[PDB]
RNA sequence: AAUUGAAGAGUUUGAUCAUGGCUCAGAUUGAACGCUGGCGGCAGGCCUAACACAUGCAAGUCGAACGGUAACAGGAAGAAGCUUGCUUCUUUGCUGACGAGUGGCGGACGGGUGAGUAAUGUCUGGGAAACUGCCUGAUGGAGGGGGAUAACUACUGGAAACGGUAGCUAAUACCGCAUAACGUCGCAAGACCAAAGAGGGCUCUUGCCAUCGGAUGUGCCCAGAUGGGAUUAGCUAGUAGGUGGGGUAACGGCUCACCUAGGCGACGAUCCCUAGCUGGUCUGAGAGGAUGACCAGCCACACUGGAACUGAGACACGGUCCAGACUCCUACGGGAGGCAGCAGUGGGGAAUAUUGCACAAUGGGCGCAAGCCUGAUGCAGCCAUGCCGCGUGUAUGAAGAAGCCCUUCGGGUUGUAAAGUACUUUCAGCGGGGAGGAAGGGAGUAAAGUUAAUACCUUUGCUCAUUGACGUUACCCGCAGAAGAAGCACCGGCUAACUCCGUGCCAGCAGCCGCGGUAAUACGGAGGGUGCAAGCGUUAAUCGGAAUUACUGGGCGUAAAGCGCACGCAGGCGGUUUGUUAAGUCAGAUGUGAAAUCCCCGGGCUCAACCUGGGAACUGCAUCUGAUACUGGCAAGCUUGA
RNA sequence: GUACACACCGCCCGUCACACCAUGGGAGUGGGUUGCAAAAGAAGUAGGUAGCUUAACCUUCGGGAGGGCGCUUACCACUUUG
């Protein structure tokens, strides 16, 4: 179904993860329906780890889309 | 990934000094500065078009002793920069770590700061940067470490550089041992012996 | 088949087979049934043969044997040629 | 509004079809002249209405055969 | 703010100008080879045989669907050597669990490759006749029965693979019946169609069925675009259209019968050759040209040819059936197999890596969950393959030392170069410290919600242990000592850099022009020098320079080039005025133009490479609303062309 | 005037002879690909039904319906011929 989940860029040991919408079957960095936001887990103080647009994750929500453990963990850190 | 050669050689092709030595002696002293370095070194040949431009690069390049492939990505870059191209790539050469500390009197040659920058002698904004090809912005602080101020050669080095014109762009205080980049030097406070329009059509060639 | 998942799909699938042909072949059966009585003519045979069919059809198109697509057109064409027969 | 094309008919011989050439100027990519180009659709006409040399208006329609997935709108001039 | 952009040279002649080809300087690469080689970061790495493949691994999971109990780990009970209260030995699915089996879901994803395909592909823009597991919204239902079957047991056929016969048994397996409408068929009246339980403590949770929605995915249609060849010009009978029947989820010659004779093509059909397409990439001032490796989207393929079955989805890489070539096993009757998953082998080749580690993170399958599986992925190994960073010391040092080379023997040069002297310790080495990638999950604890219930379950705080493959991590600190760290091409002109000796049209060099026959800056060595530098050269290949296919941006009296002349269809183009239209054109708006990339302004790794936020751009296409000069259409003229 | 420039003792054309290289024709010969006209018919699917057989439904308990197997036909891969 449509999920919301990390998508891994970044560098090597340096991970970046772009928040995306996308049909699960797809793989982890291939086809997405949309970008809702992005990951820093290695983001230095002062700069904005986690971004996430909350009105359009909600949208999707309400249209049945699920989201991952990992997102869910950034949207509760986020509000 | 340096030259390691000998220094007035350089200096002898180029035919002027490149303060490739520290200045406590004369130039003319040490070297026959007026004469190519070799055999036929006395003959003056003429230089064509591209030799005068070759030679108007190569003396940039070992004044702040950058190998080509370094000074080409800076040309590359000057041209990307917005305004004069000629004058965005003296600006980039004198924003180098390693010019600066030598600028600031820390170095007496640009060798020998660079020898502090790499050894780990210099921070920058109280980080320690070993890095000669930083690019210091304007307003940072550059400082020695306080383990390298007791060192002798940065002592007599301040004092060959009271002796030298002094940086307008560049606020130093002494026994303190820590400099300010106030501001990013004009083409106006830079050397006029520099053609760097040769360097500019060279790259163009 | 090397993994073992695949040969008990094999074994399954070959149960489904034959299960599912039954069916169809029986479902098939009943709809000759309608197109022989409206070649013969017999509207009243036609429309009795008709109303063995419809159950046969919806439910296989319930149990996912046919589309449900297919059922409604089984009906829809049987019912415009007896109503022709008329 | 629907999307119409207008075309003069150039075959009428089918049977509740006709041909109709649909003519586009078209800027050339390279040389920039512009040039008239011909697209000949397979258009249904029900009526047999349509004859050789009259200008028609078609739109776009489901499938109606192998070639036909026009049909006629009205006659625009009669040749 | 998203810009800033454009170099020539050599060579035809006795000399000249022009023309014109050839050649060179640049940038680039999945490179290869030769010589050389310190370190790190990031990235890349079978371009050839879509050749053949040893071995291991790449898809399972669920006991909260089911009969069970092969294990093991207990428990209980009963016997026991009798620790005289444990131990041993049995029985008992009794329980934690759990082999094999039934069933569910997954196996159509993820991963590989580019053979085929010049369009049943791709790209852009539209569109109608569809279906869509899991997820999600709404409204209802969820009654009552039946016949089986695997496992198992007995027997039995085979060398094996794989079976056969009989008996027994369960379900969320399977099949009636009831129920039946915002469902299906029907003008209507009517007719017809489903379901499944399981778990926790009556209640809660979850599952099941129906219909209608959403979302996602997918099928289908149209227009434009998308290689080369005309020394391929005609092609086509399901062909093109119609009518009816059948078929599909769905429109449709999709199929068939009948009818009509169409349909396509110089705006290149058909045939031939080549080729996966795109975002992009390289080059270029641009316009172009070339290209499609890595990354992402789409397509196609899975030993070869063919076929269906199951399923929401496949005509299915690690499924089924058939045929074939290959390899293999065999008791000769008959069997088995498919690395273009990862690693690896042989082979081919100028040439391309380890039969590594871990599921810690991200993501995927199954599961209530714990978890299990995951060669996806994260990492590590190898390789100067590329990019980027850094080091190989640094000041002082005339004795202008030796030694070399050159020399008119005066000297000059190597060269402040080396010694010598005074310092520094990056990196490498040794030692000691030490982030972050970790989110969650598990126990408890309280409150709230729920309910008959302070139960259970859920939610949210709380508390306590705990989870890192990389890993001897990044980073930091200390120690010793210049120690452990420079090569490659070139020096006639183009083209930066010159002499001596050897050789004597030889040996050899060579991109072009050329060089070599005894005073060679051109061969070979040496001294000196130039350019690059952990690389440097050479070869291959693309674009550039080449305005040398010229759209931007060229020519044709004599350099290559006006058809021998003319008429003329198609085509291109067309005097002047008014009105009208608004097609071109222009303006604005809207939708779309994936992300990445490029560019601009920023942020983060000590810098950079690299990573990353936002913007700009994507020059396009469609639609809507306007403008009307020009061009086009239409109407009416006019007289100057005819 | 010139096609000469160590400059008419200049320049320069073709056959013939010898060597070598690429290429056309050539009795034909051997491969690849492919058109046309036929032959062929594994498996599968669909249509039909000599026969054989059959859990669930129906039944008057005899059977019936329906199903399966077998057989047959259509389509078609291998393969074959001109
Ligand atoms: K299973
Ligand atoms: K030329
Ligand atoms: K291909
Ligand atoms: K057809
Ligand atoms: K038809
Ligand atoms: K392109
Ligand atoms: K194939
Ligand atoms: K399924
Ligand atoms: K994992
Ligand atoms: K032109
Ligand atoms: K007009
Ligand atoms: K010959
Ligand atoms: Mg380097
Ligand atoms: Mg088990
Ligand atoms: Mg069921
Ligand atoms: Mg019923
Ligand atoms: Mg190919
Ligand atoms: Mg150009
Ligand atoms: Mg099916
Ligand atoms: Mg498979
Ligand atoms: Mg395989
Ligand atoms: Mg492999
Ligand atoms: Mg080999
Ligand atoms: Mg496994
Ligand atoms: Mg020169
Ligand atoms: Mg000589
Ligand atoms: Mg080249
Ligand atoms: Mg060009
Ligand atoms: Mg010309
Ligand atoms: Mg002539
Ligand atoms: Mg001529
Ligand atoms: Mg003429
Ligand atoms: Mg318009
Ligand atoms: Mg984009
Ligand atoms: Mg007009
Ligand atoms: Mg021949
Ligand atoms: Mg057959």
């Amino acid at each position: 179904m449509v999920t919301i989940r990390l998508a891994r860029h970044g560098a090597k040991k340096r991970p970046f993860y772009q928040v995306v919408v996308a049909d699960s079957r797809n793989a982890r960095n291939g086809r997405f329906i949309e970008r809702v936001g992005f990951f820093n887990p290695i983001a230095s103080e002062k700069e904005e780890g986690t971004r996430l647009d909350l009105d359009r994750i909600a949208h999707w929500v309400g249209q049945g889309a699920t989201i991952s453990d990992r997102v869910a963990a950034l949207i509760k850190e986020v509000n | 990934a340096r030259y390691l050669g000998p220094k007035l050689k350089l200096s002898r092709r180029e035919g002027t000094d490149l303060f490739l030595k520290s200045g406590v002696r004369a130039i003319d002293t040490k070297c026959k500065i007026e004469q190519a370095p070799g055999q036929h070194g006395a003959r003056k040949p003429r230089l064509s078009d591209y030799g005068v431009q070759l030679r108007e690069k190569q003396k940039v390049r070992r004044i702040y002793g950058v190998l080509e492939r370094q000074f080409r990505n800076y040309y590359k870059e000057a041209a990307r920069l917005k305004g004069n191209t000629g004058e965005n790539l003296l600006a980039l050469l004198e924003g180098r770590l390693d010019n600066v500390v030598y600028r600031m009197g820390f170095g007496a040659t640009r060798a020998e700061a660079r020898q502090l920058v790499s050894h780990k002698a210099i921070m920058v904004n109280g980080r320690v940067v070993n890095i000669a090809s930083y690019q210091v912005s304007p307003n940072d602080v550059v400082s020695i470490r306080e383990k390298a101020k007791k060192q002798s050669r940065v002592k007599a080095a301040l004092e060959l550089a009271e002796q030298r014109e002094k940086p307008t762009w560049l606020e130093v205080d002494a026994g303190k041992m820590e400099g300010t980049f106030k501001r990013k030097p004009e083409r106006s406070d830079l050397s006029a012996d520099i053609n760097e329009h040769l360097i500019v059509e060279l790259y163009s060639k | 088949a090397n993994i073992k998942s695949a040969k008990k799909r094999a074994i399954q699938s070959e149960k489904a087979r034959k299960h599912n042909a039954s069916r169809r072949s029986m479902m098939r059966t009943f709809i000759k049934k309608v197109y022989a009585a409206i070649e013969a003519g017999d509207k009243a045979a036609a429309q009795k043969a008709f109303n063995e069919m419809q159950p046969i059809v919806d439910r296989q198109a319930a149990k996912g044997l046919i589309h449900k697509n297919k059922a409604a057109r089984h009906k829809a064409n049987l019912t415009a040629q007896i109503n022709k027969l008329a | 509004k629907i999307r119409t094309l207008q075309g003069r008919v150039v075959s009428d011989k089918m049977e509740k079809s006709i041909v109709v050439a649909i003519e586009r100027f078209v800027k050339h990519p390279i040389y920039g002249k512009f040039i008239k180009r011909t697209t000949k659709l397979h258009v249904h006409d029900e009526n047999n209405e349509c004859g050789i040399g009259d200008v028609v208006e078609i739109r776009e329609c489901r499938p109606l055969s192998k070639t036909k997935s026009w049909t006629l709108v009205r006659v625009v001039e009669k040749a």
